[PDB]
């Protein structure tokens, strides 16, 4: 749901 | 010292809602009406064709239930009327006015033209392809409701009801100012014991993602009585105001001391860190909300995520913009001053193999590789890794 | 007669990329790095005491004693902000205010409440150790650090730390840039009084604001009129300074043939129809020796909004070269009948609502300018063979985010 | 999920 890095 | 939920109620309470402003309809995108729009012409304001084709009596063509002489020619923007006579065919644009006692318009598709007469393959009714006068907008009918977000449709309704100006709640203006006698500006070359004023430009910009209307003064120097001119001059033209160097180090008392004469300055500190250490205000006889903040650039950052965007949304008006908080694992270990709500800049990441959230805990990678905040409560006075915590996402 | 996907591939292949650009670093929020920035001074730029007390040599109070087991002249004093270099001598203090300069040849600062605090001569209660209590220079970043790395998004604290290390510009990659024009013969500026045959122009604002929104930099020309001659003039004016351009009222008939005829003398023009309701008629072109995205829209102002949406809007975000944005797309019951074409798909500007007890997602069709230009916030993709929608279908709901 | 009008 969230653009995050991995 | 307060909590950080007493001055947060402290400065939203103060928050200044602008005045309503007449503007060109397109610096309007995104803001919310004001006013009430009321169409007062018809829209289309003519007849028009609606596609290229002969403007006919339905009657003449099979309409109701032989070719028609084409005796003339109608481009659009023509502004001479035009009359038809009965059993007669005149080639109309699309858009043009469509010709006095014609009502529909016959498809050129759906037309063998001589070069003279025009055979209609098949009939079409009473108003077929014919944009009526009114058919758009009719007088009276509501073009833009008061509270409506002006969007780029909105925008094309009021140029159609033929609006230059629209009347709106304009977004609240803020003024950035950094004192320190040792700053100077970043074209500058700082010799010893002078810092490059970084707190005018990250809080200006700050201040823009939150939807403020910001003038970055930049450094304000001199004697208390200079300071008190420039800090008046922007309180003409401001809801908001953030000085970031008077509280904290030394050679702000000054500035603290033309505050004071300006409105009722307040330094209790807030059970926070980092950032305890700032002051709020309001200033004059309009009561402008008044931010002290630090000269740390990242406790700068953090007063103002927590205490003045909250302001701005408030006096914007629109949407909170709240932002979202996940649970996250933590990476490293943080602490915590027992009493004290911690906002720790961090990096949120999504898991390689699970979906899950994990955050790191990071002043160079603080200002850097930061996306995120974990929240510590008051309470809270440790986090090992692995610990699930409060991260507030910074969009 | 081509599909929405096809038309969406011709146009997005063609997108062209910004030429990258070095800016002051407040215009450069929000934008893409286009470089690497390493600090070129450290920070802080000079050694400065972390705490009040007196600047020292450490072994001059306990700092050399073996950890396994009279007072020194205080000939200065030093704030934040001080120009004037000092140099310590050995056995020698200066009292520093916290951030104040460290005196050269000093290499600790002895706390206050370590000390007698006395004015003129300081002594030590308690050791301290080289280095202790000073922020050393290059503490924070030194230079060669990376502040900065290519492709980071710039934000406030980017900013403020290109702030820090004295860059005032950077290079970006900068919003695409879209010229909007209107050619046709009716058309009257909004602050005109419109006469017969004459209309408003309402699609140069409309669209200037919706390539706003999708991340433009929109430069809105308005009105092109005169001579085709003159039109050419003005398309090359704004081909010099475009990534992107829009055209209303070039498309749809016989009127438009002038100004399609000098889009042809600038470059290759594609008229074909797109298999869609609204907006089947619409063209799209490439102007110039760099191929510039040209898209011919109509007059009508919905169908305008709903080929802009589609088609210029994917064109934006991948000139943009940031994030895609493409609009989500749920599922939601239809709350009233809608009819549709066959072998079109639909694009229908419509409610999108949250069912008050289900929680579902209900949709109300709104289709006429009012009811078009109304308030929607979503748009029904009705596929290609449907040709009904009734309440209580499930449908596909583009949504259109506000802003 | 999605920050749309309610309805009854
Ligand atoms: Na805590
Ligand atoms: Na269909």
């Amino acid at each position: 749901d969230l653009d995050v890095p991995s | 010292m307060r909590s950080v939920e007493q001055q947060l109620s402290i400065v939203t309470e103060a928050a200044v809602a602008p005045e309503p402003v007449r503007i060109a309809i397109a610096e309007a995108l995104g803001l919310m009406c004001a006013e009430e729009v009321q169409a007062s012409r018809a829209l289309p304001g003519f007849a028009q064709a609606a596609i290229d084709g002969y403007a006919v009596r339905a009657v003449d063509v099979g309409g109701e239930k032989k070719s028609l002489p084409v005796v003339g020619e109608v481009a659009a923007g023509s502004q001479q009327p035009l009359r038809l006579q009965p059993k007669q065919a005149v080639m109309v644009h699309t858009g043009a006015p469509l010709p006095m006692l014609a009502d529909a318009v016959l498809p050129m598709a759906w037309s063998d033209r001589g070069r003279k007469r025009v055979t209609a393959q098949r009939p079409v009714r009473s108003g077929e392809f014919v944009r009526k006068e009114g058919d758009d907008i009719q007088p009276g009918d509501i073009a833009v409701s008061a509270g409506a977000v002006l969007g780029p449709a909105q925008i094309g309704l009021l140029a159609a009801v033929g609006r230059s100006k629209v009347l709106v709640y304009p977004r609240p203006r803020m003024s950035v100012i950094s004192v320190g006698a040792e700053l100077v500006d970043i074209d500058r070359q700082p010799g010893l014991g002078q810092v490059y004023d970084v707190n005018s430009y990250s809080l200006a910009a700050a201040g823009r993602e939150a939807g403020a209307d910001v003038y970055r003064y930049g450094i304000a120097a001199g004697e208390p009585r200079r300071i008190k001119e420039i800090i008046e001059s922007q309180m003409l033209r401001s809801e908001i105001i953030v000085i970031t160097g008077a509280v904290g180090g030394a050679g702000s008392a000054g500035v603290r001391q033309v505050l004071n004469e300006l409105g009722d300055i307040d330094t209790e500190r807030v059970a926070m860190h980092p950032g305890s250490v700032q002051g709020f205000g309001l200033l004059g006889e309009n009561k402008i909300p008044c931010f002290l903040l630090p000269s740390n650039p990242v406790a700068s950052l953090v007063i103002f995520e927590t205490f003045v965007r909250p302001v701005v949304r408030m006096s914007l008006g629109k949407s909170n913009a709240a932002r979202r908080v996940v649970r996250a694992r933590a990476l490293n270990h943080v602490v915590s001053v027992a009493g004290r709500k911690g906002f720790i800049r961090s990096r949120l990441m999504r898991d390689a193999e699970t979906q899950d959230y994990l955050v790191e805990a990071l002043l160079l990678a603080g200002l850097s590789e930061a996306n995120g905040m974990i929240r510590i409560p008051e309470d809270v006075t440790e986090i090992r890794p692995g610990d699930v915590v409060d991260v507030i996402f910074l969009a």
